[PDB]
RNA sequence: CGCGGGGUGGAGCAGCCUGGUAGCUCGUCGGGCUCAUAACCCGAAGGUCGUCGGUUCAAAUCCGGCCCCCGCAACCA
RNA sequence: GAAGACAUUGUCAGGUGGGGAGUUUGGCUGGGGCGGCACAUCUGUUAAACGAUAACGCAGAUGUCCUAAGGGGGGCUCAUGGAGAACAGAAAUCUCCAGUAGAACAAAAGGGUAAAAGCCCCCUUGAUUUUGAUUUUCAGUGUGAAUACAAACCAUGAAAGUGUGGCCUAUCGAUCCUUUAGUCCCUCGGAAUUUGAGGCUAGAGGUGCCAGAAAAGUUACCACAGGGAUAACUGGCUUGUGGCAGUCAAGCGUUCAUAGCGACAUUGCUUUUUGAUUCUUCGAUGUCGGCUCUUCCUAUCAUACCGAAGCAGAAUUCGGUAA
RNA sequence: UUGACAUUGUGAAGAGACAUAGAGGGCUACCUUUAUAGUUUC
RNA sequence: GUGAUUUCUGCCCAGUGCUCUGAAUGUCAAAGUGAAGAAAUUCAACCAAGCGCGGGUAAACGGCGGGAGUAACUAUGACU
RNA sequence: AGAACUGGCGAUGCGGGAUGAACCGAACGUAGAGUUAAGGUGCCGGAAUACACGCUCAUCAGACACCACAAAAGGUGUUAG
RNA sequence: GUCGAAUUUGGGUAUAGGGGCGAAAGACUAAUCGAACCAUCUAGUAGCUGGUUCCUGCCGAAGUUUCCCUCAGGAUAGCAGAAGCUCGUAUCAGUUUUAUGAGGUAAAGCGAAUGAUUAGAGGUUCCGGGGUCGAAAUGACCUUGACCUAUUCUCAAACUUU
RNA sequence: CACGGACCAAGGAGUCUAACGUCUAUGCGAGUGUUUGGGUGUAAAACCCAUACGCGUAAUGAAAGUGAACGUAGGUUGGGG
């Protein structure tokens, strides 16, 4: 809900993302914002599995 | 095209002066080296910070290059060259149109 | 571009490294099976084994070149 | 206590890296964008009988192709028509007569060419080597193409002669760098040798925006210098189109061209459509519509008076003076 | 972020390659190899 | 990211991302190693991370289209 | 909108086309006299309400190139063939 | 509109310009914000706009060539002026005549090549399509299509003898 | 009905420099230039001066290098005087 200048997610003509939100552990200071370091997402279907 | 592997051009050998069979073979330009100033100066030029210092060419128009006949004298060895006209696919060896035959 | 791999019926995969007769799935047909239909079996055709050349007692296969595609890297006219 | 010569710390190297930085994101153009290439070029025409000559004028073509489709020589004559032969007919192969090109000579087109420049056979690389002059475009610069020569080495043919790519007019590329051939020469400057390097002459790698930067978008958050050299209002020229109006009379109208209509044609008018254009205006003439109010036009809906009827009356239709 | 070198020293097991010997296959090259008086990297 | 409650959140991991095995004649820097050299040097093998390969993930970013044959009026298609 | 040859305007006044960058005449020091160009001569307005032969009456006449518009088709209007 | 709280507000204090702060409008950060203000670099650069100062005399243009990321700009040739130089009526001329060439336009032409194009007439099919007499014939008859001959009407920027 | 100008005074915009091209004037001339510096001075002037130094008298080759007369310093043509 903000403008490109203030956020990765900011802009466009509609509210969207606009590219994956799911953020790598190399990414810098900047860079990461949304979903750090994700190995799945989505529902938590299935148990814990560790 | 197609050429001959044998060739008979007048020679500049100092003792042949004369027309001499030559062998043909497509012209290949050769592994660059280092060491020459072009490829020093470059370094020390690239080195350092500021990015890249020369051009690097991207607009190519061309699709063919010239097909070039360097020729060794089997007499003095002494090697010549010539520069034939743009065309897609070359080959040194040499078949022989027929006519009689059909297509 | 430097290295490397692949091309097999109408389509899709084994067989390449093993140098020795090219297999299977779908497709097409004919026969069989069931009292029938379906299904299931069996057989015929289907790949110049991409092209040319070399090596060998003998090459789809190994090697050289060419057509296409693919992978990483590279690139001061 | 834990860890332990691993972390950490220091330097170098590879990957990642719009988080950030800087920059770029053609031209012509009936405004720009889209489109296209009129950007480098070639044939015929426009082109107005030397030359030259524009348009996003017309019909097209080029980034190739060819070890022969290059060079020399010899022999033969093409397309097609007519008449004939088993299968064999409109198209097979064979024979004769006729035959100025009505065929072919890579492609685009125009010239040219017949004992050839065409088709078949033979030999070869003259598509070789050395630098100069010249024509075209033009600045009498470059590039490409070509012309005629001079000094060598050859091919063919008996020989005369011809042969410096393609029967001619298109078919292409500077500086710097790299790389190759040649000269095996000059230099590396305190003196030597050898590798290495740099020089000298001729090629190749390429710039297609083609006399040749290394280059993606967006802005409806926007900025600046300007332009009426340039668009979106009005106005002005035009009138295709829009709208309106004539002439002719094949026909409709039972019969009868013209009461009322009217095909095929054709001649005009208007600026209340939209186009075409780009003259004014970009140091700004307030771009819809409505409301309000005045005046003007007539191509007249009504009201006045009339003419004509397929006008008995009624209603209606056509037309005139009239705003 | 990854590697290398330095900070940064002190030792044993397994694996990898060289110079002493060596049984089986090709005057004298090599592999299945095995312990080192010795040198070397995970 | 979405935006009280109620109710439901379907199918898709090919793509761009993200994330995991590393069982690797794939690619691969500096160093380090070997050969040739008279040396500068050239060459060759080897080689971290990363990429590539192979799994997971859509309450990640997103996507949810054609075509052919068929039902006893046609039409249409539960079926393939 | 785009060209060819030539002449012009731009860069240029003056006489004329009422008026006008481009037409016609003519190109320019300051004056006087005379004569003309193109255009004109009822009055505005300088200059013959000159002369001669015809034609036209228009209940929207006509009146001088560029230039400032009018066509086809019609008329016992009138004139000459 | 809200009005007992995600309430209102003072003072203190913290956060400073590619930085803050943002219940997110690119909002606010001293009437300044899609990057504050102050000084300096800085007379920043402009192929663009505007201006650019006394008189008289003489001469007097160009909007055209070619190249250029060239099209509101430059370079270049040309047009112009100035300085002159060497000679003194000529190696001259936006002109005519004579003699000699060249050209493919205007016109013309199609009972001439190419292409287009109107109409009939006469002929031939062992070899066009049909109807009649025929089992058929390389048998015959009528018509239609092309074909040939002599004519006929009309044309061309990319057609042409002249 | 394109832009600036309500009015007036004063100020207000092609300069200087280093290096250069053509032309000109002046001097000396195969030379040329005193003024870096020195001497001297009535003192930022005027006057005098060596060694040096740049440009010219020699060019052509990347270079290593070599280096400008057959002749009345040529012939033919035109040439002022
Ligand atoms: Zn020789």
């Amino acid at each position: 809900a903000m403008n490109p200048v203030d956020h990765p997610h900011g802009g466009g003509n509609h509210q969207h993302i606009g590219k994956a939100s799911t953020i790598s552990r190399g990414a810098v200071s900047g860079q990461k914002a949304g979903l750090i370091a994700a190995r799945r997402t989505g529902l938590l279907r299935g148990s814990q599995k560790t | 095209v197609n050429v001959p592997k044998t060739r008979k051009t007048y020679c500049k050998g100092k003792t042949c002066r004369k027309h001499t069979q030559h062998k043909v073979t497509q012209y290949k330009a050769g592994k660059a080296s280092l060491f020459a100033q072009g490829k020093r100066r470059y370094d020390r030029k690239q080195s350092g910070f500021g990015g890249q210092t020369k051009p690097v060419f991207h607009k190519k128009a061309k699709t063919t290059k010239k097909v070039v006949l360097r020729l060794e004298c089997v007499k003095c060895k002494t090697r010549a060259q010539l520069t034939l006209k743009r065309c897609k696919h070359f080959e040194l060896g040499g078949e022989k149109k027929q006519k009689g035959q059909a297509l």
